[PDB]
């Protein structure tokens, strides 16, 4: 079973800066990769698949990048919107499909 | 002819030397040659055989792109003498997304399974007419060895598994006597997922080393009693494991009896056999994907499972370049039993994007009690020259 | 795609629960559907799901013997049953489409990430 | 079926008569045929195969560019009955860039060699199955001969050589039963470089005319005791010789026991056999290049070394069309064995640049009683047509 | 086994019935097959085989060009089972620009000829191995019959020929036994110019009908005694005549003994068999070039040479589509021999300057006792479409 791990588990940022996320598999994903926006009280949105493809309707202020054990989400203008816990996901080969226990992005103060 | 018995001792072996190369993806760039993969070899009395899936299509051809799936109503088990390539003239002995043959000293016997993934069918051929059918029995990818089934005086074996391949629930070991199933045993004993048996005569039963696709990186052993149909199981317990995925040697761990949940999930076709103590095997020489291809011997890696100590390690496909399933196969010689082992050398999609078709090459190499020195025989394509 | 589930539940502890998910029609010939449950602070949880043509389920280790994924393409809805509920199975579960349609027995699975998830149904399981 | 003994008499021969020619060239330009060198012809109880080693690759095929390498992990020794050209259903017999085979009376022994050429292994496979192997015992590219092998009673003898190619090489000639090696001679007597013996059998033993690669251009000889593995060598006794290069046969001498040294280093795979104090013999027609091929008797050429008194000459290909390497086989007849060979008919790199490619056509003849008229029967493929 | 004798009684014959054809030019538009002329039909004691020489080129080739020529280095003797058409898994069995071949009851002799026109040799090869040889006697392109020779009770019979065919001087019958020239007897009788004989066993002798170049368009006739060697020979009596050119039927004649000198220079090979008085005859349609086929039976034709009686015509190529040689070949019934015959259906240059290359297929008939209707079954291919 392979382990995902996100950090930081919180990130407080100032609206309209840059945001970076990590997320480390405890064994190579290749680029099976996904990334998750949920806000509160909502379903997980997809945001990126094949660790760097954005999903339909995702703005292009997303970026993902990474291969192998690491791997990045960037968000290059924090947005109103983008407030919310960013789930990774690993669906490489075999199950299960894990997903990381999410980073909080948060407005500072 | 009287039916094969395997009665000799099995040979001494030192290594392997180099036997046979179809060269087939070489070939494809130049001439009509089938799309295949999952390949196995057998012999009769005289000479040995290639077997593989084929895709129901030649390589320079339109139904050639995304010949990655495994199952299409399309796969028929290719049949040649070893050596002659799968060219247009090559006959296709069933309908067979899944297989296995052997020649029981009168006839060849094929297993052939096809049909809908909810609900296949497994055809028994023998001497070339079918003699016997069986529907999948839980109902999800009915499915067998991909390589030889094993005949002591008449009696072929097969082990069959459907579901997620569960132990007494999923796998069976079928008996089979020209053709007809006299037989089933449900799977028992320790082996928990038992796939892709890489089976040998040891007289006077037979003996399976299988692919673990949930639990183990050590692979299950399987041994079958021919006279009272009693299966027995239990996993090599070798501390250098033979599936792919697995741990580094230097973190690798195995059990006798349990699968060692070291990246257990998902695996490859491959094999093992015994030699006292000892155990000669084949792997991966990648940990985690299927490239290059080594063998050696563990010492004392059938009995005692903190071993490590390795010898006689071959290479036989280089660390860079691609190989694939692998299986044994028993040769009878004038006063032994040799074992052999082919290795199948995928090329093309999923992991190389030049060719919109997934195929595969062989190299066989056979157990010798001679000296022998050093090579890498790799499939050898250009897939840039030959690029879509 | 729109994926549209029954309301949230409240069970007593060792019952069973029974989740529907409507889809758009065919979308059970296109996509796998997939049950993934959230714990309300815990992380998500892949529960199992049923591929495209064949309708065979998986299932994640955890859940064998305890869950059941059907899918009736007529009204287009799927099901998840989860029985033996402990207190720990109060959760939100979705159903989500997997791109996923096809299970190589060899090779596994490609693409098994979930682009469209349904609204969710929270269930409780607690005495009072 | 019993074991060959070549006990009856050689044929009484006024020349060679015309037997087969594959036109693999030719063909290739319409067609997928092999890419091939070292050819050589065998033949069982009821009929003659030809054999050579194919590159892994048909002609007309992105994989025939740089075929001019001598060894390749893709080699492989073709097999046809004599006169089928080395189309796509052709059987790779074993992997092997250097090898030799013959037909004991039972069954075919291959020796076929593959490897590193600092490491090479040599497996002997008999009756379809591998007997034997050995590993390079000098460590700088182990060879045989390129041509058949020969079997008295059940044991076949195959020369094999492994160290420097103008230097003093280890030769040695192995005695096989059924596949299984029993004994090794090292070589003894005065020959100094002994390599790709062309051997027949002379009842009771066996001998073999061998290429100097070092200081002869008169040809080494190698009698083989078959009843108690002694070995004894010599050369080519004709002032007239049969290597290339060699110097002009107005200015050339040869001595009976040593390498005459005039030209002696690079040579080419030839033949001669002995009749009476006679000589036949068959040589290129241009002394320092592989063009032509012309047959002769030398009157007394067997026993004294300053005759050179030709007779019964055949230009077999002429003077201005390439030649290669060229292999004695013996064939029973109703009363008498009678010689045979075969001539490579090399195309292709380094000497023809319009192609990427390198490979062989054969032509082969027979010695006969009777009587024979002229001709010449080249290669005949025009690479300006089948042009890159 | 034991030799053939053919001592049965002719089957009674009203006609022939179709038997085989192979397609060979409609084939070689999609596919590698073999360039050819002078195609013949043999059986052994089980199947008939197609025999031709092959011009060493597959059809769709640049070396196919310019294959007008009958006599060339890279001519060999095809030979398949018949139907299956010359593709590159084809048998070439021996080098000949001239051939004939036959099967004795035990094994093939074919009859090779081959090298320069002024100085050619003949090989006799028997059960695979080259028996014996002969040079051309009178310096001027020895030749042979393109069909099939004769073999009673071992003793096979071929006619041969070299200069312009003239009688005692250049004509000879070589009587052969297991590929050993046994007897050679001189030409004898009133047949002048004698090539190409269609020859068929007539027990205790075997008759030969046969193309005459200079002075006939009536044909030759030779008897050949089997037991003493000694030969006869004459002309078909039939006021109907068989060679082309020749003049048309409302003005042609016939002698038994001599050359009719209507039309004698040229010819083409055919063939005619008695059946009591009454002669069977194949012809070309046409009366001056190679198109179309027809046969028929001439009441009393075979000795009285005023007969123009014709009965039981039937076309086997329609008048305006090409035909080519034609012969006879034998084969063995439950109770007696039957006569069958083969055209040769030539396409290409020079008359069809659509293509470069000169090529045939074949259509093949057999004796009946039954009863027959009526077709034409031409080569069929469209050089229009496979145009140059
Ligand atoms: C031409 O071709 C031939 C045939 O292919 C080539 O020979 C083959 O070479 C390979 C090299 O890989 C050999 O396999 C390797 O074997 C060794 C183990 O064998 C050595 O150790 C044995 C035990 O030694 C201990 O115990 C003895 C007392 O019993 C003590 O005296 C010692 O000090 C030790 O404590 C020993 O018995 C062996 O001796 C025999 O063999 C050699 C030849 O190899 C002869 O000289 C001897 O006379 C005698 O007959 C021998 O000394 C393994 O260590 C190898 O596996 C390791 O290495 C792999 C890479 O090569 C690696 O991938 C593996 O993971 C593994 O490595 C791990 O383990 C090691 C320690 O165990 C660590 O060092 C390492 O870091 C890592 O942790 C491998 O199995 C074949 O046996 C040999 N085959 C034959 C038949 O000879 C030849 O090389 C070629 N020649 C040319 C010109 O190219
Ligand atoms: C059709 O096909 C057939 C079969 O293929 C052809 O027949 C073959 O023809 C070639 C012709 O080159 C012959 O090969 C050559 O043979 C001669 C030797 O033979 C000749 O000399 C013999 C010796 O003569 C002396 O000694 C005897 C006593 O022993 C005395 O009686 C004499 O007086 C002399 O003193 C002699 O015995 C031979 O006679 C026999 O053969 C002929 C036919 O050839 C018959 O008429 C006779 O009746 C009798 O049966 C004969 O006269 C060799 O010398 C040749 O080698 C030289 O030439 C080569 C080129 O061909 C060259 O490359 C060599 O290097 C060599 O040349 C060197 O030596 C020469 C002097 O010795 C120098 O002049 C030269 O400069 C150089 O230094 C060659 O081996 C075949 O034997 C013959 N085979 C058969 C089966 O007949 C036929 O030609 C073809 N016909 C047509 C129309 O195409
Ligand atoms: C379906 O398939 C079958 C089988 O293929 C076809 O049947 C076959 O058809 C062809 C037609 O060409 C026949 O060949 C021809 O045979 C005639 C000779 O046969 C006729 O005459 C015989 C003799 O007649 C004289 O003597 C009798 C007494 O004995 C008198 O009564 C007469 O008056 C005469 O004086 C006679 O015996 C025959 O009778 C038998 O056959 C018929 C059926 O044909 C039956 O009714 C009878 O009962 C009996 O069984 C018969 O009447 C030849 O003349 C033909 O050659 C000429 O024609 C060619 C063109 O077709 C031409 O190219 C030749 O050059 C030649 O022409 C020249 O000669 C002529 C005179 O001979 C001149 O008139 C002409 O101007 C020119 O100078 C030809 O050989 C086959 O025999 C017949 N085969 C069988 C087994 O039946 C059938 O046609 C097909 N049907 C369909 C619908 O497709
Ligand atoms: C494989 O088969 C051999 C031969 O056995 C015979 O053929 C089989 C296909 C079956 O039809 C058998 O029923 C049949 O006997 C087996 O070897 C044989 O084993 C048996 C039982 O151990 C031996 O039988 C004994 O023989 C003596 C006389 O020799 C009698 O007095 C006894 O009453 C008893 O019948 C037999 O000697 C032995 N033969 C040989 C040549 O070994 C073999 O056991 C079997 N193995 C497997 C794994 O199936
Ligand atoms: C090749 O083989 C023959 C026959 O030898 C036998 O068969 C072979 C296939 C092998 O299996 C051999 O191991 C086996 O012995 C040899 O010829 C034979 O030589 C022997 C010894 O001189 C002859 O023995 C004599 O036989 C007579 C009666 O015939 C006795 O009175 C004598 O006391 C003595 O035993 C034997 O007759 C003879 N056979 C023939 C057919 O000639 C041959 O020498 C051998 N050659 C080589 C080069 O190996
Ligand atoms: C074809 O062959 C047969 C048999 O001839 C023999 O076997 C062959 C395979 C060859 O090896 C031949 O060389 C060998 O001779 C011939 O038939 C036989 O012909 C002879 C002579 O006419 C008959 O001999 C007579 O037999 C009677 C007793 O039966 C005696 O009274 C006579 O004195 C005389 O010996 C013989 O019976 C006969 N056999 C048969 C079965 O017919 C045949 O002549 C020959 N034909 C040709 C054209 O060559
Ligand atoms: C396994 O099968 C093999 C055969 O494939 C068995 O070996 C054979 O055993 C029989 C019976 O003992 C032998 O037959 C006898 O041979 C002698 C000598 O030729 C003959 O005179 C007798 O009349 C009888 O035919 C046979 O030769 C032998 N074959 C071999 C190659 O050894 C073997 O016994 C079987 N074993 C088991 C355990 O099933
Ligand atoms: C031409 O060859 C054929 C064979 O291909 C000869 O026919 C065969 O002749 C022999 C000897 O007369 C017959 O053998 C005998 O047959 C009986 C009954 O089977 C048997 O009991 C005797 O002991 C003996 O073997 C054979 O049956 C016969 N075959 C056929 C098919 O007729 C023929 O005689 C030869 N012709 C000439 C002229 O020699
Ligand atoms: C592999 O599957 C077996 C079989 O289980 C049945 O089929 C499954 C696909 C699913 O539908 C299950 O709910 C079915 O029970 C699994 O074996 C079951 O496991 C549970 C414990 O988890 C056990 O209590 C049940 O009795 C088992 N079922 C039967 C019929 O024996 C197994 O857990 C799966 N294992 C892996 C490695 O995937
Ligand atoms: C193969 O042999 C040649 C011939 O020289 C002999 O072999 C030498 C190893 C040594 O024993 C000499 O005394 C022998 O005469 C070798 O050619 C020599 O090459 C070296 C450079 O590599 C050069 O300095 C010498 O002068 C060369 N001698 C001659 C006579 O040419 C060659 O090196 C050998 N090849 C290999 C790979 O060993
Ligand atoms: C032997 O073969 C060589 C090589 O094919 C011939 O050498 C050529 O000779 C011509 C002049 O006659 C030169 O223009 C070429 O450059 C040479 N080629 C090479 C590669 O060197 C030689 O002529 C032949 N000799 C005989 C006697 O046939
Ligand atoms: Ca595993
Ligand atoms: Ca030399
Ligand atoms: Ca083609
Ligand atoms: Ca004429």
């Amino acid at each position: 079973e392979i382990v995902m791990t996100q950090s930081p588990a919180t990130l407080s940022v100032s609206p309209g800066a840059r945001a970076t996320l990590f997320c480390r598999a405890s064994r190579s994903v290749s680029d099976n990769l996904a990334w998750y926006q949920q806000k509160p009280g909502q379903a997980p949105r997809l945001l990126i698949f094949g660790a760097s493809t954005r999903a339909t309707g995702v703005p292009a202020r997303f970026s993902g990048s990474g291969s192998g054990t690491q791997f990045t989400l960037t968000i290059s203008s924090l947005q109103s919107e983008d407030f919310a816990v960013y789930y990774c996901q690993h669906y490489n080969i075999w199950p299960p499909w894990t997903f990381g226990q999410g980073t909080k992005v948060e407005i500072k103060r | 002819a009287e039916y094969r018995n395997w009665s000799k001792p099995q040979c001494g072996i030192t290594g392997f030397a180099p036997f046979s190369k179809d060269n087939s993806i070489r070939l494809s760039a130049g001439g009509d040659i089938w799309v295949t993969r999952e390949p196995y070899v057998s012999c009769d009395l005289d000479k040995c055989y290639q077997f593989a899936l084929g895709q129901g299509t030649t390589l320079n051809n339109v139904h050639s792109n995304n010949t990655v799936r495994d199952r299409t109503p399309y796969r028929t088990l290719l049949m040649n003498e070893l050596g002659v390539p799968f060219h247009l003239g090559t006959k296709q002995v069933c309908i067979a997304w899944s297989s296995s043959s052997c020649h029981d000293g009168k006839a060849w016997l094929h297993v052939c399974i096809t049909g809908d993934d909810k609900n296949a069918t497994a055809s028994f051929i023998y001497n070339g007419r079918l003699v016997d059918s069986v529907v999948s029995w839980s109902n999800d990818i009915l499915r067998t060895q991909e390589s030889e089934c094993v005949c002591i005086n008449g009696t072929c074996t097969v082990v069959m598994t459907d579901g997620n391949a569960t132990g007494k629930a999923d796998t069976k070991i079928l008996f089979i006597e020209e053709g007809k199933i006299v037989h089933t045993s449900k799977l028992s004993g320790s082996a928990q997922h038992v796939e892709e048996c890489s089976c040998y005569p040891r007289y006077p039963g037979v003996r399976c080393v299988c692919r673990d696709n949930w639990k183990g990186s050590n692979r299950p052993i399987i041994d079958i009693n021919i006279k009272d149909h009693s299966i027995v199981s239990s996993y090599v317990c070798s501390g250098l494991v033979g599936d792919t995925p697995r741990k580094s040697d230097s973190s690798s761990s195995s059990h006798c009896l349990n699968p060692n949940n070291e990246e257990g999930g998902h695996g490859v076709k491959g094999w093992a056999f015994d030699d006292g103590n000892d155990v000669w095997m084949g792997r991966t020489i990648n940990e985690t994907s299927r490239l290059g291809y080594e063998t050696f011997k563990v010492v004392e890696g059938w009995s005692n499972p903190k071993s490590k100590l390795q010898i006689n390690r071959q290479v036989i496909v280089d660390r860079g370049d691609r190989s694939g399933y692998s299986g044994i196969f028993s040769v009878e010689g004038k006063s032994c039993i040799n074992r052999c082992f082919y290795v199948e050398l995928i090329r093309g999609r999923k992991e190389e994007t030049e060719v919109l078709w997934t195929s595969n090459s062989i190299v066989v190499f056979c157990g010798t009690s001679g000296t022998y020195g050093t090579g890498s025989w790799p499939d050898g394509a250009d897939l840039n020259l030959m690029h879509t | 795609v729109q994926l549209v589930q029954s309301g949230a539940e409240v069970k007593r502890p060792g019952s069973s629960v029974r989740v529907s998910c409507k889809a758009s029609e065919g979308t059970f010939n296109k996509y796998t559907l997939t049950w993934v449950r959230q714990a309300p602070g815990q992380g998500l949880e892949w529960m199992g799901g049923i591929i495209p043509i064949s309708g065979i389920a998986n299932y994640a280790q955890k859940f064998q013997g305890r869950v059941a994924i059907t899918a009736d393409e007529s009204t287009t809805t799927a099901y998840m049953e989860l029985s033996s509920l402990r207190s720990e199975d109060s959760a939100v579960y979705y159903c989500a489409t997997a791109v996923s349609d096809y299970f190589n027995r060899d090779l596994g699975w490609e693409d098994y990430y979930f682009p469209f998830w349904g609204q969710g149904t929270l269930v409780t399981v607690a005495s009072a």
